[PDB]
């Protein structure tokens, strides 16, 4: 259809676009994962201190 | 060689010979070898073939033996082409199914 | 004396030899990693 | 003590072997492979020996 | 030297069976059936696939001992 | 008994059919030498050789059901079975002679590798005792075999022409000193004169 | 990309993250040259005609694709230290034996083959065989050992799996180091309240299951 | 009492091979007391000498300077002059003196040939080397062990066998001049073995492969019109590599001092064997 | 072809003379089986 040169141009550009979308995903996931870990740790601390649960072993 | 090593070597070769002879001539082992040899001969010297010596007058040769090659070629070519067509049909079906399911 | 489908046998043997040699040597499917230093670049 | 009798320069196994063997061993290799290898290598390069750079080679970190 | 190359079949393997030519159609039928089965399986596996990447595709890892895999920051 | 019918029909067909060929196969085996008695069958044409070798065991072992056999048919089957048993024994004899031939050829091959020109690494001037003893015992066994074949002039002649060839070559490979008179004592009687 | 060799990470505050970057940048140029050679070979082969090329491009050039993937992953990792290999030994006891057969780390001698050859040499010496036979019987087991050692592309798959594991581990470790100061106070508070060393994620999943089971819906 | 000697034998073999390569063509002067002036008038013969009977003897060239103006110009004449005048311990076979018996076949200066009917390079500068037939075991000096050659000759049954009785017993087996000339140039072989000792296939496989001479004799007995065991002889020579090992080098016809052409005979035998193999299938049907 | 390779090895190598025609035939059968397997498998 198109010369091989244009096909490889398209391949490179598509690789870059996929990498950009992965960059968006990585940024959002890292931020929310840090927030999640903080929230879960705080929840476990509050639970143990409040006497709601006992965490042993 | 040294006669002590000579004794050892003679004993070892005698043991090897006896072991081989026993394993080959033992009843069940002998039967297994005897049947497998003939099976191998059949496979090697009587495998399916398309070319063979024709020693019969045209009046004494079956039609199967004049069109076997063509039948074989028809079967193989038809199988290949039909598999190709089935691959194309499956490609189209999968594309349509996953397209209609989303995007 | 006559051999049924002798020409078919000759061509089948030739094809078998050709295919076996092709796959064993991979004559047609060379490697070009050795030429990369001696090649121009685009983009 | 192994005593060997041998005409180094005239016996069939000697300098005549050096003159004969190399030019006969390489007959089919040269005359077949060289054209065949050239055809196999060049048929890819109908347009050129160009490496379509899929990675940013011209881009250098600041 | 003597010329020996040739594409002709050898007479040692050119014999027929008593009842006619060698079992060519009978074996070709088996070959075609086996090829049909094999290629059908391959096609069915190949074409009906998709990659679904989401949280439910991930499970907790474990050692060969069955315990949960965790590596310290040593 | 359908299975019995098929078993007996298969046995009859194979055994009787091969019995008409046993003469030809045995003659061909006799015609060749003892180095590879089945050479013609492996290289040129397998004239129902492997079939005979396989079905001899079946003729010896597999049972028969006379009620499925006729009178003349049963007599013919017994004759064919006896012929196949004869072929079994003949093949065993030929195998024994062939293996003895290969024993002698092994001795000769060791000597030849000893005197080979390429043998720059294992050149020995004087024959060692082990091979001398092997030669002596092999020649003793060969002489005993020749004696045991006194009632079969053709077999005796073939055994000489085939096996004694390598005995003669061994004779030629070594000098006539040391223990040579004792080693080839039996060979010097008649066989040595034959190979001149 | 022609990345510089001098890492821009602070070694005083993120030591491991600096070392990883330094090794990656050090080996990046060489691994990039190898990757470029492989990709050039792949595309030039794909440009072929009929059997010499396209007709069988994707399916028969498998070793090249495997090499390309291995090179890419190794380039991202940069360098591998024995501590991580021993760490992954949990799931693959033969990780070192597989990671040696994939990468040009150290020269491999067929020691088992040479030992078998020496045993055969002792046998021949006992039985007084010619020296040619024992030299051949020394070469043969060595040849068998070499044949069974080299190649072995399955080890490359196992190396790929290990390198994926190692990359994930290194990323998580870098995240640990980056936020270590932020979590110092919370960590100090947490160690004094929970006597368990089990991870927070596992404990929280267990707690969620406990709530989903016992807690009254109300 | 004896012990394993693989190591000592191996080291001795390697060292001896190296030294022999360094000291190949060892030469001992028969009469060292010769002024170099005298040697200008005398030609040099390097004669191979070896006496395996004597345990202290080893192979060696011996140099004899002889006046070629004292005996006729043939290799055998020079050898016998050396034997009678210089050293009568030299050993060689000789019966006919006119190239008929074929006993004197030797390696006359690089070519296998009968020594009685072969001249030698008259030039006084280039030395002449006389050695026994190459690949034959050496018994003493120029005498080799041709026993295997005769043993192979016996295996072809070289005697007229006929399956049809003579009609009257007072006549001779009829044979026209054409069926006789078919043998011309084929029955003159003197069994000298000079050709067969020059056939590489005979060098490699002396026993399994019959020599060019013996196969030529088999061809002579096959093409002969009076014998009736044509197919039987063809089949007998068709076993294993008794004939198939021939590679049509053609040295056999080049060396034959009698002018015979064993190469052509072997070629015809190969053609007849091929036809026999084909028509064993084509005819019986 | 195979026949020719075996013939060359027999005629040039003294050690190879040890093998019978039967062992040569067994090697022939194994080689044919391996060649058939190679041809079939490469296309799978
Ligand atoms: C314990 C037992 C003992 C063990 C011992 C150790 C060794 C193992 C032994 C085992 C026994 C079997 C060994 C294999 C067979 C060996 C045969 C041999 O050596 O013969 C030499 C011998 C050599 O003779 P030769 O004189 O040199 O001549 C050879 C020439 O090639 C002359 O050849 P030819 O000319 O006669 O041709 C042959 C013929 C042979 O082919 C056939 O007839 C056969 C067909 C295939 C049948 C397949 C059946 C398979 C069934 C399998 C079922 C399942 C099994 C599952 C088992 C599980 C376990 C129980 O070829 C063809 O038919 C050619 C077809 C070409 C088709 C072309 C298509 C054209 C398409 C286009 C159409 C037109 C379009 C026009 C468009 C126009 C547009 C303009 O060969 C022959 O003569 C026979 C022919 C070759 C047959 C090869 C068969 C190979 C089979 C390998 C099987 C491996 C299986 C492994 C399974 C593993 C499971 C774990
Ligand atoms: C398929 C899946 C399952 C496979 C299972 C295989 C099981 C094998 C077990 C073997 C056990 C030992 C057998 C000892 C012999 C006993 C039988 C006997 O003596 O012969 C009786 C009978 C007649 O023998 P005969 O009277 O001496 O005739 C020869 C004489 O020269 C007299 O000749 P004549 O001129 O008088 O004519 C008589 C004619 C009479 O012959 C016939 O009548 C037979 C004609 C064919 C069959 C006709 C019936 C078809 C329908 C059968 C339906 C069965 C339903 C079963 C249902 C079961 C339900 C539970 O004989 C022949 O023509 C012999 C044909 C030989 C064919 C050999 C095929 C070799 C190639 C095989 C692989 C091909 C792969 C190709 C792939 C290529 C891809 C490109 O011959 C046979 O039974 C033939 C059997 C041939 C195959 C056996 C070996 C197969 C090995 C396959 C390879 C597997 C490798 C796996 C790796 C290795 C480790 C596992
Ligand atoms: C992982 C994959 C595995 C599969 C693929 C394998 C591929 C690689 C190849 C492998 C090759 C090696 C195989 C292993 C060696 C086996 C050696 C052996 O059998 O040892 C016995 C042998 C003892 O027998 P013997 O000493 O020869 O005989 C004297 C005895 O006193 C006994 O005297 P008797 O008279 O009391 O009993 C005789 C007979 C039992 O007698 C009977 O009850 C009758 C048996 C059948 C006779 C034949 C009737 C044929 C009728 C026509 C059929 C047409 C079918 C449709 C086609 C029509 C168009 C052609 O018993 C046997 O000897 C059985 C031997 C095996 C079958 C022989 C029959 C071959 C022809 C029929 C089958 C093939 C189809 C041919 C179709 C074409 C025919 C023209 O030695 C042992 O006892 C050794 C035991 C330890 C080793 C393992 C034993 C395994 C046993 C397997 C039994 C299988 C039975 C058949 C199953 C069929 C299923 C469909
Ligand atoms: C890197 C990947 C891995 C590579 C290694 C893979 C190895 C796989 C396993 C190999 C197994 C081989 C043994 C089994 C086969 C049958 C052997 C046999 O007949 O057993 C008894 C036979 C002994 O018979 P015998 O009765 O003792 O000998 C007296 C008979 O008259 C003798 O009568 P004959 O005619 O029977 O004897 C001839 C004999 C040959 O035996 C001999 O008679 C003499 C052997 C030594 C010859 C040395 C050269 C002599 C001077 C020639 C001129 C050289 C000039 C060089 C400088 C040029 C400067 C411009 O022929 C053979 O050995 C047949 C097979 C030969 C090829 C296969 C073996 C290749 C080994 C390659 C590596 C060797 C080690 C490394 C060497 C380099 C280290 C820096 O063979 C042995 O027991 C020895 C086996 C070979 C040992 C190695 C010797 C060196 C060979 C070098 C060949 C190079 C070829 C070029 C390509 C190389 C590519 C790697
Ligand atoms: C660190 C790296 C180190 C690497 C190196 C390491 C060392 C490697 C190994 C080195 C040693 C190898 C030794 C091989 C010896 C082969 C026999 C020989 O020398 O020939 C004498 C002998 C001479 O016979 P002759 O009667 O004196 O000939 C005079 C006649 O006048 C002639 O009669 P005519 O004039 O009537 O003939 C007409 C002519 C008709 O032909 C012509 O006139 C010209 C034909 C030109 C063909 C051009 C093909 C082009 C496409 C392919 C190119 C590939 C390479 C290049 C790729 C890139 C460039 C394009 O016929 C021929 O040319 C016959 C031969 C050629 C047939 C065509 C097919 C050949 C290939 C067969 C398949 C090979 C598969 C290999 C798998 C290996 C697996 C390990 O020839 C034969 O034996 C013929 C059959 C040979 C079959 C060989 C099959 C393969 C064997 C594989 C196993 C070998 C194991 C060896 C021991 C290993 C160690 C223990
Ligand atoms: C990785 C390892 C690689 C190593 C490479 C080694 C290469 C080896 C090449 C060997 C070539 C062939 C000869 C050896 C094998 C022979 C096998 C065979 O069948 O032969 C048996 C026959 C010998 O046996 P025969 O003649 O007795 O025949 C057998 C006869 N019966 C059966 C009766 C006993 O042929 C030979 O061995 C011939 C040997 C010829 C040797 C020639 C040596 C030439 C040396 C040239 C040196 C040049 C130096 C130049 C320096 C320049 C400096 C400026
Ligand atoms: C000192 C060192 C010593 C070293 C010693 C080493 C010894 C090694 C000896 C073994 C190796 C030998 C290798 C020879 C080269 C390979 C040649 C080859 O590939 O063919 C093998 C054989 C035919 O070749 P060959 O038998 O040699 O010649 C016959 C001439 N009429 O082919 C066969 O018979 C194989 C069976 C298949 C043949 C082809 C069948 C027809 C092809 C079409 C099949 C179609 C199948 C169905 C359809 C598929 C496609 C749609
Ligand atoms: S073949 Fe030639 S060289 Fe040999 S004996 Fe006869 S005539 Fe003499
Ligand atoms: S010299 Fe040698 S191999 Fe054949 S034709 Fe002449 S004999
Ligand atoms: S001396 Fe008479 S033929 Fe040689
Ligand atoms: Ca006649």
């Amino acid at each position: 259809m198109f010369s091989d040169f244009n096909m490889y141009e398209a391949k490179v550009f598509l690789k870059a676009v996929a990498d950009a979308q992965n960059t968006f995903r990585q940024t959002a996931q890292q931020e929310n994962q840090l927030a999640r870990y903080e929230s879960q740790s705080q929840s476990l601390l509050n639970g143990s201190t409040s006497g709601a649960i006992s965490i042993t072993g | 060689m040294n006669h002590s090593c000579q004794k050892v070597f003679e004993g070892f070769v005698s043991a090897l010979y006896d072991t081989s002879y026993f394993f080959r001539n033992f009843g069940p082992f002998k039967a297994t070898i005897h049947y497998a040899t003939y099976a191998n001969y059949l496979a090697q010297n009587w495998a399916p073939r398309v070319s063979y010596i024709e020693t019969s007058t045209p009046a004494y040769t079956l039609a199967k033996n004049k069109y076997a090659v063509y039948i074989v070629y028809g079967l193989i070519g038809g199988a290949l082409i039909h598999n190709y067509m089935l691959d194309n049909k499956a490609a189209q079906k999968s594309q349509q199914y996953y397209l209609k399911h989303r995007d | 004396l006559p051999i049924r489908n002798i020409q078919f046998a000759r061509y089948h043997y030739l094809a078998a030899v050709t295919v076996f040699t092709y796959f064993a040597t991979r004559c047609c499917l060379l490697d070009y990693k050795k030429y990369y230093p001696l090649a121009s670049v685009k983009k | 003590m192994r005593r060997i009798f041998w005409n180094f320069k005239t016996a069939f196994v000697g300098l005549p072997m050096f003159s004969l063997a190399p030019k006969n061993i390489l007959v089919y290799p040269i005359v077949v492979g060289v054209p065949l290898y050239t055809f196999i290598v060049l048929q890819n390069s109908v347009r050129g020996f160009a490496y379509f750079d899929e990675y940013d080679s011209d881009v250098k970190e600041n | 030297a003597r010329l020996w190359w040739t594409l002709d079949p050898s007479k040692y393997y050119l014999k027929q069976i008593s009842s006619g030519g060698r079992n060519e159609i009978l074996f070709t039928v088996l070959g075609v059936t086996a090829a049909y089965w094999y290629f059908g399986n391959k096609r069915c596996e190949h074409y009906w696939r998709r990659q679904i990447d989401n949280c439910q595709s991930w499970s907790r890892a474990q050692n060969i001992n069955g315990n949960n895999l965790t590596v310290k920051q040593y | 008994s359908l299975v019995s019918l098929f078993k007996n029909t298969f046995l009859k067909s194979r055994v009787i059919g091969l019995s008409f060929q046993a003469q030809r196969v045995m003659a061909q085996m006799a015609k060749t030498d003892f180095e590879n008695p089945d050479e013609h069958f492996l290289l040129n044409d397998a004239m129902k050789y492997n079939e005979l070798v396989f079905y001899g065991r079946l003729a010896e072992n597999w049972s028969i059901n006379p009620e499925l056999f006729g009178k003349a048919e049963l007599a013919k089957y017994n004759e064919a079975k006896q012929t196949l048993i004869d072929f079994n024994q003949y093949h065993a004899l030929v195998q024994n002679l062939h293996e003895f031939y290969w024993e002698l050829k092994t001795i000769y091959l060791e000597l030849s590798r000893g005197v080979a020109t390429s043998n720059f690494h294992n050149k020995r001037e004087v024959t060692h005792s082990i091979i001398e003893s092997d030669i002596k015992n092999s020649i003793h066994k060969y002489i005993q075999l020749i004696d045991d074949l006194k009632d079969y002039p053709e077999w005796q002649h073939k055994v000489r022409e085939e096996i004694g060839y390598y005995a003669h070559m061994i004779y030629t490979s070594v000098n006539h000193d040391g223990n040579f008179p004792e080693i080839f004592k039996e060979f010097n009687k008649v066989d040595s004169l034959y190979y001149f | 990309v022609r990345l510089n060799l001098k890492s821009n990470v602070d070694q005083n505050e993120y030591p491991f993250l600096a070392k990883w970057d330094k090794d990656m940048r050090q080996n990046y140029e060489e691994y990039q040259n190898r990757i470029d050679a492989t990709t050039y070979h792949l595309q030039r082969s794909q440009r072929g005609i009929a059997v010499f090329g396209e007709w069988m491009y994707p399916r028969y050039f498998q070793k090249d694709i495997l090499e390309l993937e291995v090179l890419r992953r190794k380039q991202q990792l940069g360098k591998i230290y024995p501590e991580e290999v021993s760490s992954y030994t949990q799931i693959n006891p033969d990780i070192a034996n597989d990671l040696n057969l994939t990468f040009n780390a150290k020269l491999l001698w067929p020691v088992r083959g040479m030992t078998v050859g020496a045993g055969f040499f002792a046998f021949a010496h006992l039985f007084n065989l010619p020296y040619s036979f024992r030299l051949g019987l020394f070469v043969l087991p060595t040849a068998v050992e070499l044949a069974f050692t080299w190649g072995n592309k399955t080890s490359q798959f196992k190396s790929i799996e290990f390198m994926d594991y190692l990359l994930q581990y290194r990323v998580s470790k870098a995240l640990l180091e980056k936020n270590a100061k932020h979590f110092a106070e919370k960590k100090a508070a947490y160690q004094k309240e929970i006597n368990s060393s089990q991870s927070v994620q596992d404990l929280y999943n267990q707690l969620i299951t406990l709530v989903s089971e016992q807690a009254p819906s109300e | 009492a004896e012990s394993n000697d693989a190591t000592s034998i191996c080291l001795e073999s390697i060292s001896g091979t190296i030294k022999g390569l360094q000291k190949a063509n060892y030469v001992v002067e028969h009469n060292p007391n010769l002024t170099s002036e005298e040697k200008k008038h005398l030609k040099q013969f390097l004669v191979y000498r070896y006496n395996p009977a004597d345990p202290h003897d080893q192979p060696k060239y011996v140099s004899y300077w002889c006046d070629i103006k004292k005996f006729p110009p043939m290799f055998l004449d020079a050898i016998l002059y050396i034997k009678n005048e210089l050293d009568p311990t030299l050993s060689i076979r000789r019966s006919c003196r006119e190239g008929i018996c074929g006993s004197c076949a030797v390696n006359c200066d690089g070519l296998h040939t009968l020594a009685c009917i072969s001249g030698f390079n008259r030039d006084l500068s280039k030395p002449t080397i006389i050695t026994p037939l190459g690949h034959m075991f050496i018994l003493k000096d120029l005498v080799v062990d041709m026993t295997n050659f005769y043993a192979q000759y016996k295996m072809i049954e070289p005697y007229l066998k006929r399956k049809t009785p003579k009609p009257d017993a007072n006549k001779e087996y009829p044979q026209s001049p054409e069926q006789r000339a078919l043998l011309d140039g084929l029955y003159e072989c003197v069994l000298c073995a000079a050709c067969s000792t020059s056939c590489p296939s005979y060098w490699w496989h002396p026993d399994r492969y019959l020599g060019p001479a013996i196969l030529q004799q088999a061809y002579r007995w096959i093409v002969d019109s009076r014998d009736e065991y044509t197919q039987e002889r063809i089949e007998r020579i068709a076993e294993d590599v008794r004939l198939d090992d021939c590679q049509q080098i053609g040295m056999c016809s080049f060396t034959c001092p009698k002018g015979l052409n064993p190469q052509l005979s072997l070629k015809n035998l190969m053609d007849m064997v091929k036809d026999f193999r084909q028509k064993r299938i084509e005819q019986e049907v | 072809m195979f026949k020719e390779l075996i013939h060359i090895f027999r005629t040039y190598y003294i050690t190879f003379r040890y093998l019978k025609k039967s062992n040569i035939n067994f090697l022939k059968n194994l080689s044919y089986t391996l060649i058939a397997y190679y041809l079939i498998i490469n296309f799978q």
